[PDB]
């Protein structure tokens, strides 16, 4: 045959992966191949492949037969648009030797990776892979470093997303948690270092792969992963939209789209949302869409860690990131689990030049023996720094109490702040106001005279206000207004700090 | 400046929209603020300012006005229309969207929300409902009290009270059945 | 303690100190010794994935001098996370008794050979070319292997040419360190 | 054998390059080995090598072959000091393949070029080849550019 | 300051000397000023300033005082001495 005859053999090779008996089999366990869920995820003729030919080059345990030889090797990679913004993708074949890892598997998503951070533009990954291809041994191992260092290199950089839409064990985990954001479908991914098979060998624990590593165990337990999706369609959708928030780089500043959502929309049901007497809890995800453009929030672990909410938003049209406590969960105080959260959160929008917004509703820290065992005060130092460090606008707003350490935590003016509201519920304090008396007080008989002064005096935002450490009482009414101006104004906010490597973050 | 937009150019939209358990073929292409629906084979017009965030929407379809309302969407395709003042559940799916969509696995989907269980450890302050009694979806069934917030049971819907397993003053954990509902 | 298997609380131990050497301009020295990750569903259900992300990180983004020293096993991403060579490291040493795999070698056995009656050949062979540290030796995964009695020495003298070591980077307000 | 054992028998064979007799026959020719030359070119008890066991990874045309193996693989790379100052040497060993150039050999090359600009010290490179490893067919003209 | 150097610690200098199509061994140490110098099993001691730039080099061998040129050097070893009056070629 012809040289050009068996070009074409070798394309129609490669556009079947490993085989229409193992895409039939794919496709029976619910899931999609590789090339069509980048067809799903990219504009429709948008996608331009790269490597398309190149194989693997073990010769060991047979692996140079012909019939071990496959185009592609269990990786399609290349470039394409989301609405029109370049992107860089790559999905892992499971149908290739189970979608093992070999060397041309690392030097293709390297190949990738490389020009996206060489142009400035995200990094999507779709992972479907059993690990490493235990043929090529040593070998494989070099490509996973190969690949981690990119993400290390690329941290801050450009962003990148993990997918997870099948198995994922071993080594190969490890590349997710370097990326920014971790996405799985529910009842067909999962990510454990290691199996049951060995969790029961060694700790003789009965365990299946769904309760070892499945969607519902990273997405509520661990903390590892950020959302969970349905079905491989539903992930991909959510995907292009979670992609339309995001810059394309750090050289960039945040997304602006239109928007038809007017900037001074009055919010009078915010009025009375928060009730007067503070033994009652109300939803801040409820304040969250009223301020934000046309009631869209996407969230961000969503069933983690509830006492904290984050997520994306857009004001006016330009994208934003809400952190926010929630008063309907555990009284809305931080904690470990929800410190991480948040922190995380907030250097992600803040290496990215997204604006932050906060909600400030916290009585203090979780108590107990079992946070303190934790490393509560090194988990709590995280958000506290992350706030401390972002140069980005931020704008906070408090709804009620905020006292002791947690009011400096959630993003206090003096942490270098930009603006600081307060509404007419708020309390600024270093305790609860009869802690506050029994303390000052004790000794002294007539305890309910200088009660009722103190609560009088400091059980309001009066205290704060006369010292400058919120710029104004507001309206809750007017709050989106406020935010939309402000953030028009500090647009052009720019910071001056030390030169250093870089710092060091408690872990 | 740094990265020019390239539009994706589109001439017509083809999608599988789901009404009520049956799959419409519509095509669809655009004007300036016009756009040609095809539906299973019949031809429509409709115009409109298109604002996507303002409550109301007023179309013209065939000269025809309409005054319809989104009260949400997601980006898996679903979305609730008030038209006629009747609220229309309907899935729009891309057309390959739409054909890949048959290779995944319809799900178990059983989630019981007649049991109604304590979310954390607290003290049952009052119970607000005895079996045999009528309770709306979101009316309180039960206050539970931790670390003084007074936190808030509420029913999952409309019901009765099969069994009430929590008492006043009783101290519940997380993942405790508090009521029963049929 | 727990034959060397890495873990959560070890890999922020060891990430935080990394981190804090690497900002000062203190070079950095590596004993490697480690079988894998500790399994069960304690570790997992408690973040093993990111906080082993944690020291890997750290070790990737250093810039300081770093040598390290292969005393023995180095097993899967164990190996990668421990300053490996391919994180831009600077200097990797193996004793004789090192041991670079990506598996140990009676599962790699199993999983390659399985399906095959004459498992002990095999196995005998494959331990024979693979249980050593030849086969990271041969693609230059190490500079060489040193006797143990050198070890100093040989970190002494890397310690003097690697003290003008500069390297340069891709601009950014700052990383995103798994937390 | 042990593994020990095994590593004393790579020194060795490392080495002496190609054989004795390609050595011998290098020298009537009136030419150094490259390890003889980088000894003269270096401080006494200077020069750390770098690299002693890579091997070619070809496997065409029976160069899989034990016999075809050979540690280090036509080029001796390293470091050492003239005069007390730092320096970075390669040195091509023509008694291996007539010194032709493989994958390993410009993977070592490079390893040490790259060391070399990362502390910002001088290269010296002994030239000794007559080419391209034609065996590795394409793989060669990718070690030269990567070299270039 | 950004590479300091690192001195080639020798003691003792083994040299081949070619004078007149004879080859001596030599071993040659120093100490300060003061080169100690066997050749061929001979023990001799040689003093001077080492002032490599002026035309005339005095030193002391064994306490006997001398006056030597050094009229050219090469990097090769080819080194012409004048010696008694007379220009001697060593290697
Ligand atoms: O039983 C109630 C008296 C003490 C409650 C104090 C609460 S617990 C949540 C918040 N965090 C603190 O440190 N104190 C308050
Ligand atoms: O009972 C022994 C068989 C399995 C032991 C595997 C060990 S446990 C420590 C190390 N980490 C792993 O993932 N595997 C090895």
């Amino acid at each position: 045959t012809s040289v050009n005859e068996r070009i074409e053999n070798k394309r129609r090779t490669a556009l079947l992966g490993g085989g229409q008996r193992r895409i039939d089999a794919q496709h029976k366990r619910g899931k999609l191949t590789a090339r069509e869920r980048i067809s799903l995820l990219l504009d429709p003729g948008s996608f331009v492949e790269s490597d398309m030919f190149v194989e693997h080059r073990c010769a060991d345990f047979g692996m140079a037969a012909d019939k071990n030889k496959f185009p592609g090797d269990s990786v399609v990679t290349g470039r394409g648009r989301i609405n029109g913004r370049l992107v860089y993708v790559f999905s892992q074949d499971f149908t290739v030797f189970g979608g093992s890892l070999s060397g041309a598997h690392a030097q293709k998503i390297c190949k990738i990776m490389d020009q996206a951070i060489t142009v400035g533009a995200p990094v999507i990954g779709l992972n479907d892979s059993g690990g490493a291809r235990i043929q090529e041994g040593v070998e494989s191992l070099a490509g996973y470093a190969d690949i981690f260092l990119r993400n290390v290199t690329a941290s801050g950089v450009i962003p990148q997303i993990s997918l997870i839409m099948g198995p994922c064990a071993g080594g190969a985990v490890y590349s997710p948690a370097l990326t920014d954001f971790t996405f799985m479908v529910k009842d067909t991914s999962y990510l454990f270092i290691t199996g049951p098979d060995v969790v029961k060998s060694v700790t003789n624990e009965d365990v299946t792969q769904e309760e070892l590593g499945g969607a519902k165990t990273h997405t509520t337990m661990s903390g590892v992963a950020h959302r969970a999706f349905e079905n491989d369609v539903d992930a991909l959708c959510n995907l292009r939209d979670f992609f339309n928030y995001l810059p394309l780089s750090s050289q960039d500043p945040a997304p602006v789209r239109e928007c038809h959502d007017p900037s001074d929309r009055l919010v009078p049901e915010l009025d009375t949302i928060v009730p007067l007497e503070s033994t009652k809890a109300y939803n801040m995800v409820d304040i969250i869409h009223s301020v934000v453009d046309e009631r869209e929030f996407f969230e961000i672990m969503p069933n983690y860690a509830k006492n904290i909410i984050v997520g994306f938003a857009r004001m006016n049209g330009r994208t934003v990131g809400i952190v926010g406590n929630q008063p309907k969960v555990a009284s809305g105080c931080l904690d470990i689990n929800s410190s991480v959260k948040g922190a995380r959160f907030v250097r992600f929008c803040d290496a990215f030049n997204i604006p932050l917004i906060t909600f400030v509703d916290v009585p203090g820290f979780l108590p107990g023996t079992a946070q303190e065992y934790g490393g509560i005060i090194r988990h709590g130092a995280k958000l506290l720094y992350a706030f401390a460090e972002a140069t980005v606008p931020k704008v906070t707003v408090i709804t009620r109490k905020a006292y002791g350490g947690a009011y400096d935590v959630m993003s206090s003016k003096h942490l270098c702040g930009d603006t600081n509201y307060a509404w007419p519920t708020a309390e600024i304090a270093v305790m609860g106001a009869k802690g506050a008396v029994e303390i000052i007080f004790k000794g002294h008989e007539n305890v309910e005279a200088a009660q009722a002064e103190y609560i009088e005096k400091f059980a309001n935002p009066f205290p704060a206000a006369v010292r400058g450490f919120v710029d104004d009482i507001i309206q809750p009414s007017s709050t989106r207004a406020r935010i939309c101006c402000d953030l028009d104004v500090l647009a052009s906010k720019k910071v001056q700090r030390p030169w250093r490597k870089h710092a060091n973050i408690p872990l | 400046s740094r990265m020019p937009v390239i539009k994706p150019d589109i001439a017509n939209w083809e999608l599988s929209v789901k009404l009520h358990d049956k799959v419409h073929t519509v095509v669809a292409s655009n004007n300036g603020s016009v756009f040609s629906v095809e539906v299973d084979g019949s031809k429509l017009n409709v115009t409109s300012t298109w604002n996507l965030a303002s409550p109301l929407l007023s179309v013209s379809v065939d000269g025809t006005q309409r005054t319809v309302q989104c009260l949400s969407r997601e980006a898996g395709g679903n979305m609730s229309i008030q038209f006629l003042g009747t609220v229309y559940k309907v899935n729009i799916l891309t057309r390959l969207a739409a054909e890949l969509n048959k290779f995944m696995l319809e799900k178990v989907t059983e989630d019981t929300s007649s049991v109604l269980r304590s979310p954390m450890p607290g003290v049952v302050v009052a119970v607000s409902v005895k079996p045999g009694d009528a309770v709306a979806e979101g009316q309180e069934i039960c206050v539970i009290e931790a670390m003084k917030m007074q936190n808030s049971m509420t029913a999952g819907k409309t019901g009765t009270v099969k069994s009430v397993h929590c008492q006043a003053g009783d101290t519940v954990g997380e993942g405790d059945l508090l009521v029963e509902l049929e």
